[PDB]
DNA sequence: TGGAGAATCCCGGTGCCGAGGCCGCTCAATTGGTCGTAGACAGCTCTAGCACCGCTTAAACGCACGTACGCGCTGTCCCCCGCGTTTTAACCGCCAAGGGGATTACTCCCTAGTCTCCAGGCACGTGTCAGATATATACATCCTGT
DNA sequence: ACAGGATGTATATATCTGACACGTGCCTGGAGACTAGGGAGTAATCCCCTTGGCGGTTAAAACGCGGGGGACAGCGCGTACGTGCGTTTAAGCGGTGCTAGAGCTGTCTACGACCAATTGAGCGGCCTCGGCACCGGGATTCTCCA
């Protein structure tokens, strides 16, 4: 009766991942450990962007992480910015990007 | 009084250039940008309408929007998709 | 009336690193859509690989190949370590 | 085939035989073989309501399914029995020709064999009413007189050639069946059947085929259908536009997987086609055998040496092979016969009437002579030692026995059952077999130290690239002292330590080969020094510079086109006496009967070609004292992998 | 009227709009805008307020990237002012229209 | 026998349909093969996602119409939906 | 028995097309008119590209269509290029151009 | 153990090769400061896909690399080329 | 010895190579380069000659769009000369690397 | 200044050749019938839920001037860049040759679809409370003129 | 030439409304077993891939080199930020309202499964001929002189 998540010792629910694999109809024969791999990767990247989001919120010294903080946490990085390049962000904005000749004479 | 391509105003265009980080503008920017944004949105808005038609809905949700934007490659997080 | 998200599984892993901090519900939805996007992207990619090698079955080797085909190098190295962290930790338990 | 009497045969299966045998014949499960329990059935229309029911709470009926399956089983059984009758009639014709030879057939139909010892009834020879002819063919070169069973075999092949059927010559591989095959083709040359013939054999086995076509039958005009796709295309424009009225070589899948070659050989319209070691012909479920039967030929020959198993698919393959208008018969119901895979619940071979058909089809089409009927003494004396090979037998009881099995290594995840593939690896097992062999291809004389001195005085030569100071050392430190004897001598830049003062004189297998050199020095027993490894071939090149001089290391590349270049320079008394084959070549044809003492310097752990590659030894009348010898060291991996461990009773 | 230097108000507004990430355009003209746009394809369609919010969001986010691009063009063009030829070049590089 | 499938016969068909007096490059024939491969799979990957959005298990020609109305330029659609209705009406009505 | 292509009078393997719809792992069930629809629009695009290919071949006065005809085709119609901006053609090159500063000297 | 090795060759893209590419690039005047840098430009481009390609081949468990491997590589960024079997 | 006006030969060569469709890069050093490149990730792998020709055409077609884009930058830069910053702006605005 | 001539482009005919058409041949896939079920269509209802009115009001929008500052023009100069020459060299031709690696039957077999009970996580409803907005408020710092 | 003024900016109080924790149905991952069929993976074999290897030679490296745009300054100019004063309408709020998604049930038909057959096509091969080099030979051309 043991779930797979605590069996994997993780926090992403692999069973509904398997459910939306099966009814999502991408591969023919769904492997058992393949979503266990997948949701683990998802959990890692979720926590990874969450850490920089919390760092940005700590730089604003506030408790609630906001979409501004998400834009900061995606713009300060480059490889995460590589992965989420074309991703428009709701309430996104961008980092303060001041250029050279935009300064006055 | 107006057609809606003049519903946007050039102070708002200027403030978008402030968020665009642009210092100085010409007197020629505004209607050009208006047409650019107009055709850009009209590219995918008809796609949203065809979505709702294939959804057989006379109402436009937000899901179809970001689906078209995904087919536009303008992907969004924040409203489910 | 029952509708689905991942926001509690977002929430645990939020508390698994920064238990003190809060987050906006807008941002909760943002991360929900974000994990939905990366899940569907990597799944579609791996099923394309499955058609490429003509293997109707799929394993975790396919998922590892998929994230290696999708992620930048440190991200992919971190991801293959994180995926290989708990596979037989699940399986031999 | 009929319907109603076969339906009654299905009925007597479902009403007569045991539950194991009902699951056998009907191909059902034991639960469906019982539902034995639902036996008896007054007819199959009473079995029509006998459908194995769905479970009870607390799509197909079994009737039509089992009736149709066992109906096709029984119609295949009666078609098999028709083949049994046909092969038994034509094997009666075979024994009619045998009694026309006035000669003792020393095997029977009942095991699917044919055997003869000598053609004495030599004393009676050739009778006038016979397909037997005593003399060797004239187009066969008279360098070797074809002996008793050899002349018997060429005349048996001539008999089954006159029968306009296909035949099997299944002698036990020491008998030289390719030799009698080529002698049969020379007899066809002497009986004006001068093409087209076809030979199909693997490329490593084309040694004795093409060399025997060059030596024993040079007057036979042979074409070689071997090469690449464009090379055999060139041969196709050579032979298709018939510029060469030849008499008689491709491989099996080359003549099987490429329709172009299949249709070319179909266009050739042969007369005899010979298949040597047809394991695909040991498989009626092999369509390669189907395409080999699609060769136009009034005679087909099969050359095997394994005794035939009690497998119905094997014997059905051999029966449809030897019988024309049986392969032409569709044999569709024989396919559904084969679908039961000899399971413990449904063992279709151990179905009773299938065992009856195994004994019943068995079959005089199989010319199978054992060696012991027509006997090469197998002198088994193990190697005698010097104290240096067994000195490092314990040194490579440490680098072979590196810690890999029988503890647990650290890993990020709990993967434990995937680490059982390190011991008995390929390099370490050939290094364990070279522990048995000559012992200086280890790191014992130029280990790592003397080879930076080889790289020291190598800079002052044209053989120095932009990066070869460490690189010629790293390519010289992995090669060893045997490999470092044949270039540190020859390259005239580094010769302070060129020869290692010949430690091969005081060696184990070299002095055992030197004990057997008394067969090569003092007597005319020309010796066939087998091996396994090309560095041990370099050893047997260099260790024959001490007492018996070496002429040339026999390269194993006489497989390509009729090559004599290393075998023409042979058959002297002492100075040309040690030529070096291995188990690398095919064991199908023989050379001259002067090379008799085939000596395995490196033994083979398999019993696949040691019956075959020593066909140069087994004979009724080979012209000298013939032995065979194997070099097995007493306690290494060589004595373990030697198949002399134990046996069983029955 | 104390005279300010030009761009200084623009610079602090640049810092404000880089800090603050909220919407810009008024929602009622944008709503009538997307209504008259939607009339081109089917008359009398209804839209979520969240949907047109995401429309305004996606549009602003689309144009500001073009804005930074054209700013970099004028940097390359030795100018602090912009002209619509910069926009033409932007659509040329992205392969939009030109 | 070592077979595979191309579309080169169908490309040649439509070639001799529109221009019977015209040959082609085999290399360009392979371009056309890969081309119609892309043309098939693009609409396929569209319509699958559409059926996921429309919560459907089944894809009919009504899905293909909206699929190409998404993925294609408009005048191409203005000919294409007419040809699709014409072809499906010839398929269904006739025979 | 009419083929499904010939059931619509077409020149495509609509049976094989519908088989690829089955094995293509996209959806579960496949409507019968869907391979008809998609094969029809493939026929439309194939006709549109190959007519222009024959046009440029007549311009090149060539029987066998070279890939540069395909290059010019996708570099002439906007809607073709709107479909095929992301595509590149092997041995195709690019449409010729000389820019305004790039004129030779007067 | 005997194997060869040859890297760099990034200069094997010669400067006149780059000039002829600018001819098909349709540019008249070229500064001297260009021929070095575009070598890197393709490089990160090439290394974006080439190790991706063997990422197929490693999962394909082969040692050679198909042209179809190159197709699947170039499909990942969507720069679709045709006619190499695809 | 006739000397031309500088660039006219380049313009007729622009006509020639926009006319022709064949490859440009020498196959062997390009091949050795990409073989070294793949060797850096994993040593001693094989490919196809068809595969390496596909890489050659893909690379050339990849580069020429950047060439035309930078040409349009130099047009906007009022220059016939092309500079490194033009390519930096190219990869900037298409967002590839810069 | 029109010419002019080497350079350059364009062109009919030469003779392969090599892909391209075209015809055979066998096998596989399709086209057929029938189940069949379940999803999809379609009908029914309804209720949240966009439209869409109207009241007020804040501020963003709109212009005057304005000036100044940023774009444009042109002069120069210079240094870098194309452009014929040479040589050199490496690539291509092409030939060969070998071998690790792609290819395909074969054989399990285990690994993964599938059915049902449940229980237990696990999403929906509902207070709750505390972060962060929301608004003054006195201090640090930087724009704009000394 | 520091200083005056405008604006940031932490300080301090309000409030309130998203976060959250739990009931609470609820349904679904999990077990658990059947089951069966693609995957592993073996093994033996051709073959394309690689490496070398040698001659011919297009073309790249090096060079002159003259001149031509890049640039630099700078003079001018004109238009665009940037105030300050109308302004107006967006928004915020609220009330119908009706209607349309958003479900429900409820029947049904259309595609999935599964065998046949036959012929479309696929591969091999073969023929053959349009174009692709030369190849001199007629027609343009535009950097440099009248």
């Amino acid at each position: 009766a043991k779930s797979r998540s605590n069996r994997a010792g993780l926090q992403f629910p692999v069973g509904r991942i398997h459910r939306l694999l099966r009814k999502g109809n991408y591969a023919e024969r769904v492997g058992a450990g393949a979503p266990v791999y997948l949701a683990a990767v998802m959990e890692y990247l979720a926590a990874e962007v969450l850490e920089l989001a919390g760092n940005a919120a700590r730089d604003n010294k506030k408790t609630r992480i906001i979409p501004r903080h998400l834009q900061l946490a995606i713009r300060n990085d480059e490889e995460l910015n590589k992965l989420l390049s074309g991703v428009t962000i709701a309430q996104g904005g961008v980092l303060p990007n001041i250029q050279a000749v935009l300064l006055p004479k | 009084l107006r057609d809606n391509i003049q519903g946007i105003t050039k102070p708002a265009i200027r403030r978008l250039a402030r968020r665009g980080g642009v210092k100085r503008i010409s007197g020629l920017i505004y209607e050009e940008t208006r047409g650019v944004l107009k055709v850009f949105l009209e590219n995918v808005i008809r796609d949203a309408v065809t979505y709702t038609e294939h959804a057989k809905r006379k109402t436009v949700t937000a899901m179809d929007v970001v689906y078209a934007l995904k087919r536009q490659g303008r992907t969004l997080y924040g409203f489910g998709g | 009336k029952r509708k689905e998200s991942y926001a509690i599984y977002i929430y645990k892993v939020l508390k698994q690193v920064h238990p003190d901090t809060g987050i906006s519900s807008k941002a909760m939805s943002i991360m929900n859509s974000f994990v939905n996007d990366i899940f569907e992207r990597i799944a579609a990619e791996a099923s394309r690989l499955a058609h490429y090698n003509k293997r109707s079955t799929i394993t975790s080797r396919e998922i590892q190949t998929a994230v290696r085909l999708l992620l930048p190098g440190e991200l992919a190295k971190h991801a293959v370590s994180e995926g290989t962290k708990a596979v037989t930790k699940y399986t031999s338990s | 085939i009929d319907t109603a009497a076969l339906k009654e045969e299905v009925l007597k299966y479902m009403n007569r035989c045991s539950t194991q045998d009902l699951a056998d014949m009907t191909g059902c499960t034991l639960a469906e073989a019982e539902f034995v329990a639902k036996r008896p059935f007054p007819d199959l229309e009473s079995a029509l309501v006998v459908k194995q029911p769905r479970p009870v709470i607390p799509k197909t009926p079994l009737g039509p399914r089992l009736v149709g399956i066992c109906m096709e089983i029984m119609r295949g059984y009666f078609v098999v029995d028709a083949l049994i009758r046909q092969c038994e009639q034509l094997g009666g014709k075979i024994q009619r020709g045998i009694e026309a030879w006035g000669l003792s057939n020393t095997a029977t139909s009942d095991e699917g064999e044919t055997s003869l010892v000598n053609f004495d009834q030599k004393s009676f020879g050739t009778p006038a009413n016979s397909s037997f002819i005593t003399t060797p063919p004239a187009s066969f070169s008279p360098d070797i007189k074809l002996q008793d069973y050899q002349i018997i075999g060429i005349n048996w092949l001539y008999l089954l050639y006159e029968l306009k059927l296909a035949g099997i010559l299944a002698d036990e591989m020491g008998l030289g069946k390719t030799c009698q095959t080529i002698a049969f083709f020379s007899l066809l040359m002497d009986k004006n059947i001068n093409g087209p013939h076809l030979v199909i054999a693997p490329a490593s086995t084309m040694e004795n085929w093409l060399r025997e076509f060059a030596k024993f039958c040079p007057k036979l005009k042979i074409e070689l259908y071997y090469g690449s796709q464009v090379e055999r295309e060139e041969i196709r424009e050579r032979i298709n536009s018939n510029k060469d009225s030849y008499n008689v070589l491709t491989t099996y899948r080359l003549a099987a997987t490429s329709k172009a070659d299949r249709l070319f050989l179909r266009n050739q319209k042969f007369n005899v086609c010979v298949y040597d070691e047809g394991h695909y012909l040991k498989n009626r479920a092999s369509e390669r055998y189907r395409h080999l039967m699609s060769i136009p030929a009034d005679f087909r020959v099969l050359l095997t040496g394994t005794p035939l198993q009690n497998n119905l698919k094997e014997l059905i393959s051999l029966l449809a092979f030897i019988l024309p208008h049986v392969f032409d018969y569709g044999l569709k119901s024989l396919d559904v016969i084969f679908t039961m895979k000899k399971s413990p619940e449904s063992d279709f071979e151990r179905a009773l009437l299938s065992e009856q058909r195994v004994s019943r089809a068995k079959a005089p089409f199989v010319l199978r002579r054992k060696k012991s009927q027509v006997l090469k003494t197998r002198i088994i004396e193990f190697c005698e030692f010097s104290e240096e090979e067994r000195r490092r037998y314990d040194d490579f009881a440490s680098k072979q026995s590196v810690n890999s099995l029988l503890v647990m290594k650290t890993n990020l995840d709990t993967n434990a059952n995937l680490a059982k593939k390190k011991s008995t690896a390929g390099f370490v097992l050939v290094q364990l077999r070279k522990l048995a062999d000559h012992p200086m291809l280890f790191r014992i004389h130029y280990k790592d130290d003397i080879l930076r001195q080889m790289a020291k005085a190598i800079m002052n030569e044209p053989q120095y690239k932009k990066a070869n100071e460490l690189y010629i050392f790293e390519d010289m430190q992995y090669m060893s002292d045997i490999e470092l004897h044949n270039l540190c001598c020859k390259f005239p830049s580094i010769n302070s330590f060129q020869l290692k003062d010949e430690p091969w004189m005081d060696a184990t297998k070299v002095r055992k080969l030197k004990k057997l050199l008394t067969n090569a020095v003092e007597n005319g027993d020309r010796v066939v020094l087998f091996s396994q490894f090309t560095q041990v071939l370099d050893i047997l090149q260099l260790v024959m510079k001490s007492l018996n001089l070496k002429f040339l290391r026999f390269d194993g590349s006489t497989q390509v086109d009729f090559r004599q270049d290393l075998i023409d320079q042979f058959y002297a008394d002492e100075s040309i006496n040690v030529f070096l084959l291995s188990t690398k070549a095919g064991g199908f044809g023989i050379n001259l009967a002067c090379a008799n003492m085939v000596i395995l310097y490196d033994v083979s752990f398999n019993p696949f070609d040691d019956l075959q590659a020593e066909d140069r030894a087994h004979r009724v009348g080979q012209k000298k004292e013939v032995t065979v010898y194997k070099f097995v060291v007493k306690d290494t991996i060589e004595e373990h992998i030697q198949r002399l461990a134990n046996a069983k009773i029955a | 009227p104390h005279r300010y230097r030009p761009g200084t108000v623009a610079l602090r507004e640049i810092r404000r709009y880089q800090k603050s990430t909220e919407l810009l355009i008024r929602k009622l003209p944008f709503q009538r805008l997307v209504r008259e746009i939607a009339q081109d394809f089917k008359t009398d369609l209804r839209f979520q307020s969240s949907a047109v919010m995401a429309l305004q969001e996606a549009s602003e986010a689309y144009l500001v990237g073009l804005f930074e691009d054209t700013n970099l063009c004028a940097i390359h063009a030795k100018r602090v002012t912009i002209m619509p030829k910069d926009i033409q070049l932007a659509r040329r590089i992205r392969g939009e229209r030109a």
